DNA sequence: AGCAGCTGCACC
């Protein structure tokens, strides 16, 4: 990973049908790996012509509306589906369960390369905003934002462009532009602390995460025990099962010039903070970390704590 | 050879149900049910019947059920990097999922016939007396049927993902990509669902809920697991996907990763009430459980101060966070909601809540909003937050109230500092 | 053979019992978690506050909450009965 | 040489959820402050009108059932008593890069496929298909059930280029019927814009509003959800941000019904563009694979055996590539 | 040839929620600014008028009939004290396309059904059904409990052609009875217009207003809400209203052909034609005269029933619903 | 008079 030379703020992005299913176990907000893959794809489309390497992305989540329904007579929830066409003779197909959610999230990503010196001072942000619109973020199209009252412009702020009080003033002015939302950060050390204090001659299997995910009203002589903040299980990358295959070896591949690996998910913690208690907006940025010989294709926010 | 009586029981209990679920009145069809499904030609066809694989954490049928790729049996390698967990690389061992044809699952039901354990019978590598129980006529076809049963439960074929499974690129550090085709971890989704079923419908939860209905003590407590969701893989018959998808019919039992404010849509303007901290702030949906927990926490013991003072400080930090977000989201209603003639003027708090009103009334508000410096609006907030304390002389007499005033004054100083540069 | 206490096992989590300066007020919780901070939402009666009488003892306020749940809000009792059937079906399994 | 084992095409002509509001006619000039219609759960008392299954029962129980009322709770949404005009608004994003796939195993199949789509767009540009899509937007085919009794529908389409409009079109949706495909000047201009947007140079933004004069306080219909016995809502209506709306797939199927070349009495009407072209309202799957006119056999007869269908079936194949899909053997 | 698993039919003759206002007689012409009848919640103090249960008949608990004011709270809608005329206004849209389903799984059954309905409309047009719908408009059966003692009821029907009136009918609901279908010239003109709308030769949206002269201060009856207080009246925008399904049930009472002793009166059109408020279901499936047997004999087996049964079948198709396996 | 595709069917 590396440190950004500038931060690019894409404003309030509206996604119509995102993938609310983010794991084999967690539903709700999409995986942040979708956002990191979006910024990598946006680097492949528009980052090469400007000579900018685009890594690290923030997630602020202005609003979230999941297309779910609670059935009358049950506590749990089910998904509102869409209907599929007929197969071959006239017959209703087998329905595939896909969760959909309307999202509004603005992004802050890390401009890192050597493409801005003094001349294209604001054109880089506008070109990245005009290329981000005709793409997808979690499987759903980004809304075009037709004319209602007034648009929402892009932003490009250079953290090296100014003194220390200029850094704090520009960070305070930027962090007010994403204020109705909640930033998502990754907390691996906190989950390891909970595993340390919990494992007192009793072994864990997965209870360290489902115990922070539940709400217990247990009694210590009711009372309901509480935590600071909102701690949600999020899919933190993949893990390897298969010894890796040659590009032209596995049949029914997506392409025969990239090696295939059968992978499983991973699960870690995440917190939904405010934009004004992180002490640096150069954090919140979600990066990859491969280590390809072992597996552990992970994504996380480094340099946080 | 004591397995043989247990064997000939099961074929009879199968064939009786096959005769009963036919509604027979004519056509003399039952004779073949006496011919094949009573003798051991059933065993020859059970040796013939394949499609089953005995997987653990790899199914491709939950992702678009008309897709035939590769299904695996391997626990993932134990990671040394701390912070996460993705499989059951620990205790509470696997449940041995099997994917195959739905007509062939009677063979697995015969393998899992728990004659002193189904692990030494489904993976029957260590059998000594069971061989002649499989065929009490010879020793050749007995070994043949043993090899045909235990050999087909570990076989692969070829790696595939039949154009409807998922496979997504992963950017490498320097340059390059890996293809990264994932699978559904049915043993892990079985184990999580079994824990969530044990925490609610179990005996311990039934015992410890009866004590709470009666306000008691008891050895221990319990949990709730809110906002679960159901994702039903099989449409009407779940036997096509997996046997574990039939034991947990549909029933993915997913856990919530939602934002905090997700089910909190409300659009209102405080045109009626004068003071906005006392009214419509406590009437907000999320602030009430912060304030009531603060009243619950501001009357307690101060012996273990290192954790409870941190929790008491973070619970006030969240309150001023929601206080700033309220003014942040009230700028989406209208540029001005105070220019109309109203019974309550309330400009002292509405100068904070109507910033674009100065863009409309650019004559007097442009001088007055930048000449008056509204920074006592946090002092009005502190008078509302002082009612979150309990009226007890024991906490009022000690010095911990000075500590509470110290942390509240620090966080309100940060609040006033943020509110000063609002122009 | 599902008694009222078996339904009352799973009906109890929709109420909350707050000790106040005079006594033990009670209220109704929508999410069925006991009125927690992060996951729950407790309905407030219109003055804003809990919809409960100020009972002296906690057993009295708990019985008042649970009797009002059985009397007025029958969908919560239906959810509690749908949980209580599986609560003994799970014992019938294992 | 051999067929590509995977094949995928992303969806172009992207629709959106269409918000619905209410308001009076002859106020369509300042029709920007209209209140949106909301969904309302009302409870109804009816009769047992479903046909009975007389199996393992007695006639007394089913007779006492059909003598007893049926108590349901449904969700409806109607205009107010001072509003007879429904306003349906959505956004269309015509992307570009029509015949470029998004997944391919082989380089040979991708090369030959881009060659045949190149010869298509050279020898016959997007002129029939763009006119058909612009006609499907010209009539209010997206207003599915709100058009069966509307007296007049006025459709305004605005072209938003950078931050504002640049071209307005105003159609009467009942003169341009649901079956005829004629040629007008403004419709050919809109087809030229959609044709320029489908070729990769830009992704064009259209905003469509539709005024339908339904009736004073009558019933409007948003789309129903697919959820797979006392106090349960039988009919649930779609509403996003507390405003009633139609799905995106319904609007996509509405402005995608342009296929008028199918081998079993094609004069009944335009049907949806689909592999094994199916109308779920009719239950009958035209373009049967027993006949030689499905999308799959025509596509691999075009790109692997170098034969060619007529001018119409390759228009159908290109329209299926515009729609999108997941294929592969 | 067999019956489809899914068969859906859309509702023609769609009315609106009928809204109520109040004023004086001889101001029927300028009755545009009339004030809306408001539902008021009141509390009453009664007695115990129900029969005692097996548990409440004890000697020490017989006080329920003795000492119980019973303390109820209900909703009530009344007229203002200087107004004796109640005005009920709604709009009625008639669509056309009576026999075309909106969903089907077998198109051979669909072509058979379309051929059968076209055979009907070619032989027997929409002359009886439109006459019966027009007679259910011409008397105010839409005013359900608001007609049972009124001194003078007058209905007025306007044709909304573009935005304004094209034709005005002014009928006396007390001269036209509630149990016989007679003849009149203006009623026949309204029947021709309704038949032209139902056949598909035009778009018909009518404005139906109805004045019932109850008297000053009297109790008017809007629709009562079904709750899945115990008395909640229906109101849209703080004005008491009748539901559109009750108004549509008032115009669906056209069935004077059923297997019972049909010298009593017309009933509503239902499959297994049911008056659940009277507890008896005529057109039982045991006698071969319900909608499903006639529809499966007319379409599948080409066994055409009598012309009155064809009228009832086409009326049940106009009502719409879910028919199928 | 012998192959490959299709369709109905059996079972859970």
């Amino acid at each position: 990973v590396t440190d950004p030379e500038a931060l690019l703020l894409l404003p309030r992005l509206s996604i119509q049908n995102a993938n609310a299913i983010s794991s084999p176990l967690t539903w709700g907000f999409p995986s942040p790996g979708a956002f990191t893959g979006f910024v990598h794809a946006l680097q492949r489309r528009v980052g090469i012509s400007l000579d900018i390497e685009l890594d690290g992305v923030g997630i602020v989540c202005h609003r979230f509306e999941a297309q779910i329904s609670q059935p009358a007579g049950k506590r749990t929830k089910v998904f509102n589906l869409t209907r599929n066409p007929l197969n071959r003779d006239g017959s209703t197909a087998a329905i595939v369960e896909e969760g959909r959610a309307h999202l509004e999230v603005s992004l802050l990503l890390g401009v890192h390369g050597d493409g801005l010196d003094d001349h294209p001072a604001q054109e880089i942000a506008r070109q990245v905003q005009e290329q981000a619109g005709a793409m997808r973020l979690a499987g759903g199209s980004i809304l075009p934002w037709c004319n209602e009252r007034f648009p929402a412009p892009n932003a490009e702020l250079l953290m090296l462009g100014g003194s220390d009080e200029q850094r704090r003033k520009n960070q305070r002015r930027l962090t007010r532009r994403l204020l109705p939302g909640f930033a998502l950060v990754s907390r691996e050390a906190l989950l390891q602390q909970h595993l340390e204090t919990l494992r007192t001659t009793l072994p864990e299997a997965t209870t360290l995460d489902a115990l922070l995910d539940l709400c217990r009203i247990n009694f210590e002589p009711w009372q309901v025990r509480d935590k600071p903040g909102w701690l949600v299980p999020i899919p933190a990358g993949y893990n390897a099962l298969s010894p890796l295959y040659l590009p032209g070896e596995v049949r029914n591949a997506r392409d025969r010039e990239t090696p295939l690996r059968f992978v499983e998910n991973l699960f870690g913690l995440g917190e939904w903070l405010s934009p004004h208690r992180v002490a640096a907006l150069s954090d919140l940025l979600w990066y990859h970390h491969a280590e390809p010989d072992k597996g552990l294709y992970r994504w996380s926010t480094p340099r946080f704590v | 050879q004591e397995l043989r009586q247990f064997i000939e029981s099961f074929i009879q209990e199968r064939l009786q149900g096959k005769l009963d679920k036919l509604h027979p009145d004519e056509d003399d069809k039952r004779q073949t049910l006496l011919a094949t499904h009573r003798r051991e030609a059933w065993l020859a066809d059970a040796a013939r019947r394949v499609g089953q694989l005995q997987l653990v954490t790899h199914t491709l049928k939950p992702i678009h059920p008309d897709a035939r790729g590769s299904n695996l049996h391997s626990l993932p390698q134990a990671p040394g990097q701390p912070g996460l967990a993705g499989s059951h690389e620990l205790g509470d061992r696997l449940v041995s999922d099997v994917v195959g044809n739905a007509a062939a699952l009677d063979v697995f039901k015969f393998l899992s016939l728990q004659y002193q354990g189904k692990n030494l019978l489904n993976w029957l590598t260590e059998d000594s007396a069971e061989a002649v129980q499989a065929l009490s006529d010879n020793a050749e076809q007995a070994r043949e049927w043993r090899q045909a049963f235990i050999g087909i439960t570990a076989v692969k074929g070829a790696p595939a993902s039949h154009s409807l499974a998922k496979q997504l690129y992963f950017p490498l550090p320097g340059s390059g990509y890996h293809l990264l085709a994932p699978l559904f971890p049915t043993s892990l989704v079985h184990h999580v669902h079994a824990l969530l079923r044990e925490a609610r419908f179990g005996d311990a939860a039934k015992a410890a809920r009866e004590a709470r209905s009666r306000q008691e003590s008891w050895p221990h407590g319990f949990s709730e697991y809110p906002n679960l969701a159901i994702q039903k893989f099989g449409g009407t018959k779940p036997q096509n996907i997996s046997q574990l998808n039939s034991e947990r019919y549909g029933e993915n039992w997913l856990l919530p990763s939602l934002p905090p404010h997700w089910q909190r849509q409300d659009q209102r303007a405080p045109i009626r009430h004068s003071s906005v901290f006392e009214h419509d702030f406590g009437r907000s949906p999320e602030v009430s459980r912060l304030t009531r927990t603060l009243q619950r926490l501001l009357a307690k013991t101060r012996h273990n101060n290192f954790t409870i003072r941190r929790y008491r400080a973070q619970l006030v930090g969240q309150i001023c966070d929601e206080a700033l977000q309220y003014a942040a989201r009230l700028r989406e209603l209208e540029p001005g909601w105070s220019a109309t003639p109203g019974c309550q003027l309330h400009d002292a708090e509405q100068l904070w809540l109507d910033p674009l009103r100065a863009q409309t009334d650019e004559t007097f508000l442009q001088r007055r909003l930048r000449g008056d410096w509204p920074a006592e609006v946090g002092n009005r907030f502190a008078n509302w937050l002082n009612r979150a304390v309990s009226s007890d002389s024991q906490i009022l007499g000690s010095p911990e109230a000075a500590q509470w005033s110290q942390e509240l004054s620090k966080e309100l100083t940060m609040f006033k500092e943020i509110l000063e540069d609002e122009r | 053979t599902i008694s009222k206490t078996d339904i009352d096992c799973y009906l109890q989590t929709y109420v909350v019992i707050d000790p106040v300066s005079n006594g033990w007020q009670w209220g109704i919780d929508e999410n069925g978690v006991g009125g927690a901070l992060h996951h729950g939402r407790v309905e407030m009666v219109e003055y804003f506050g809990l919809r409960g009488a100020t009972h002296p003892t906690e057993k009295e306020a708990m019985a008042a909450a649970l009797g009002y749940l059985w009397r007025c809000r029958q969908d919560l009792v239906a959810i509690a009965r749908n949980d209580a059937i599986e609560a003994e079906k799970y014992r019938a399994k294992a | 040489l051999s067929t590509a084992s995977v094949l995928a095409f992303e969806r172009k002509l992207d629709p959106s959820d269409a918000l619905m509001s209410a308001g009076a006619w002859a106020q369509r000039d300042a029709s920007q402050e209209w209140p949106a219609v909301t969904v309302r759960e009302k409870s109804v008392r009816g009769t047992i009108s479903n046909r009975l299954k007389t199996k393992d029962r007695d006639p007394a129980k089913l007779d006492a059932s059909i003598q007893s009322p049926n108590l349901q709770t449904v969700d409806v949404a109607n205009l107010p008593s001072d509003a007879d005009t429904l306003k349906v608004r959505f956004t269309l994003r015509v992307l570009g890069g029509a015949g470029t796939p998004s997944a391919c195993n082989d380089a040979a199949y991708r090369d030959k496929l881009l060659q045949t789509v190149a010869t298509y767009v050279n020898e016959q540009g997007f002129a029939e298909l763009a006119r058909r899509y612009a006609h499907n937007l010209a009539n209010a085919r997206f207003l599915w059930r709100n058009r069966v009794g509307a007296e007049a529908v006025e459709v305004r389409i605005n072209h938003i280029r950078q931050g504002e409009v640049a071209r307005t079109w105003r159609f009467d949706a009942l003169a341009i019927g649901l079956r005829d495909f004629k040629a007008d000047a403004e419709l050919d201009a809109l087809a030229e814009l959609i044709a320029s947007g489908l070729s990769g140079s830009g992704h064009v933004l259209l905003e469509v509003v539709a005024f339908a004069r339904i009736g004073d306080g009558q019933e409007v219909f948003p789309s129903q959800e697919l959820i797979l016995k006392k106090g349960q809502k039988s009919k649930t209506l779609y509403s996003v941000r507390d405003a009633a709306a139609i799905h995106s797939q319904k609007i996509g199927n509405a402005l995608r019904t342009i296929d008028t070349w199918y081998p079993d009495e094609d004069g009944l009407g335009p049907i949806a563009v689909e592999p094994y072209g199916s109308v779920t309202s009719q239950g009958k799957a035209y373009r049967q694979p027993k006949q030689k006119l499905d999308f799959y056999t025509l596509l691999d007869n075009w790109v692997l055996r170098d034969e060619a269908p007529a001018v119409e079936q390759q228009h159908y194949v290109i329209a299926n590539l515009i729609r999108g899909g997941v294929f592969g053997e």
